[PDB]
């Protein structure tokens, strides 16, 4: 499968899915292999690639769908990113 | 039954998934696509646990219901440099800051 | 314009909350105006009177954050068929990350501190312009 590489403020390479990471039209844009950013931490970053995972489950599908978690010591930070990212 | 997985070796941090009845071979051969190291050079691992090619995740304790998409179960990864293998390495994430006065 | 139909012809639903969150049923009636229902506790259920052509849709009784109803905005009774209830599930949306990450800001922050946290005037906004049935039925409209 394709793949691609984003790159935490802190040097964290996080290697997903090309499908899931053009869920961000930013991503899409700063690629058309691998996107570094200088703003958005490890900690933040790592959820972003987890609502991916989780937005490609549970889009189109009847199934009970859980509530996509955030701890609130990570809320401004992950806020500020999905505001960046426009997912 | 889909599993949801973090492959983490010190700043590498892959998103994948599988089946809950693919072996721990299997997972390896997606590291191979990816990270370009044959399974002979892989060493997977679940906490301090290393796991065996033939077994399959759901064995290992990756199940569908602890091993979500929102919230995905850590597989440990090592590498073999020529001779032996390295310890088990993951660089932990960053801290998050103090939770400003307006969040308590 | 989005107003129930007086038909007068009974239809008998089950509101099941297969959601985390405690339901506000919220019936649009024949003048167009937005009246709340009891609410339902996540994963109960009522089996309720409503009639056919009449406007249900469903939010967060707390926070009035949108959900799903058979997975969309709004649900209309149909006919009854071998005497048996048409089902109504309640569900929640695949929020966006943005809108579920101001919805814990907004459940953590009180409305009179959120100009004092440190993000773009452009997020105050959107904070600020928290969920509203009186917004959606415009949209809608
Ligand atoms: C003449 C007419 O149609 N009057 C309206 C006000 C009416 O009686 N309605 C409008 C809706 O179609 C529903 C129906 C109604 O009010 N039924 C009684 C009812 C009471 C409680 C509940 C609910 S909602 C969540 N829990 C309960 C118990 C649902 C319906």
């Amino acid at each position: 499968m394709m793949y691609v590489k984003l790159i935490s403020s802190d040097g964290h390479e996080f290697i997903v899915k090309r499908e899931h990471a053009l869920t961000s039209g930013t991503i899409k844009a700063m690629l058309s292999n691998e996107v570094n950013f200088r703003e958005i931490p490890s900690h933040v970053l790592s959820k972003v690639c987890m609502y991916f995972t989780y937005k490609v489950r549970y889009t189109n599908s009847s199934t009970e769908i859980p509530e996509f978690p955030i701890a609130p010591e990570i809320a401004l930070e992950l806020l500020m990113a999905a505001n960046f990212l426009d997912c | 039954m889909d599993v949801f997985l973090m492959i983490r070796r010190h700043k590498t941090t892959i998103f994948t998934d599988a089946k809950e009845s693919s072996t721990v071979f299997e997972l390896k051969r997606i590291v191979e696509g990816i990270l370009k190291r044959p399974p002979d050079e892989q060493r997977l691992y679940k906490d301090d646990q290393l796991l065996d090619d033939g077994k399959t995740l759901g064995e290992c304790g990756f199940t569908s219901q602890t091993a979500r998409p929102q919230a995905p179960a850590t597989v440990g990864l090592a590498f073999r440099a020529d001779d032996t293998f390295e310890a088990l390495c993951i660089e932990p994430f960053s801290s998050p800051p103090e939770l400003p006065d307006v969040m308590k | 314009v989005l107003r129930s139909v007086n038909s007068r012809e009974p239809s008998q639903v089950i509101f099941c909350n297969r959601s985390p969150r405690v339901v506000l049923p919220v019936w649009l009636n024949f003048d167009g105006e937005p009246q709340p229902y009891p609410t339902l506790p996540p994963g109960t259920g009522r089996r309720i009177h409503s009639y056919r052509g009449h406007l249900w849709l469903f939010r967060d009784a707390g926070t009035h954050d949108g959900l799903l109803v058979n997975q969309t905005e709004l649900f209309v009774p149909s006919l009854n068929v071998d005497g048996q209830p048409i089902f109504a599930n309640i569900t929640l949306p695949v929020y966006t990350l943005k809108e579920r990450c101001l919805q814990v800001v907004r459940s953590l922050v009180k409305p009179e501190n959120y100009r004092r946290l440190d993000i773009v005037r452009s997020l105050y906004e959107d904070l600020e312009d928290h969920p509203n049935v009186q917004k959606d039925l415009e949209r809608l409209t």
